[PDB]
């Protein structure tokens, strides 16, 4: 079978904080 | 390879790769640590 995935599946690209901020 | 060859002499290599991630690190100069000092302005190395 198949499905749509949404827009799940994100995750941490690094193991550095950042917050309250948009990055690319 | 033979004894009597520069350039035709054999090498021993050794290539030291480090990485510098954002992870925690896990191989470290010799220096000393010390204590932390808060609220006070400070020179600091954490890591490197």
């Amino acid at each position: 079978a198949y499905t749509n995935s949404f827009t799940r599946g994100v995750y941490y690209p690094d193991k550095v904080f950042r917050s309250s901020v948009l990055h690319s | 390879f033979q004894p009597t060859n520069v350039g035709y002499q054999p090498y021993r290599v050794v290539v030291l790769s480090f990485e510098l991630l954002h992870a925690p690190a896990t191989v470290c100069g010799p220096k000393k640590s010390t204590n932390l000092v808060k609220n006070k302005c400070v020179n600091f190395n954490f890591n490197g």
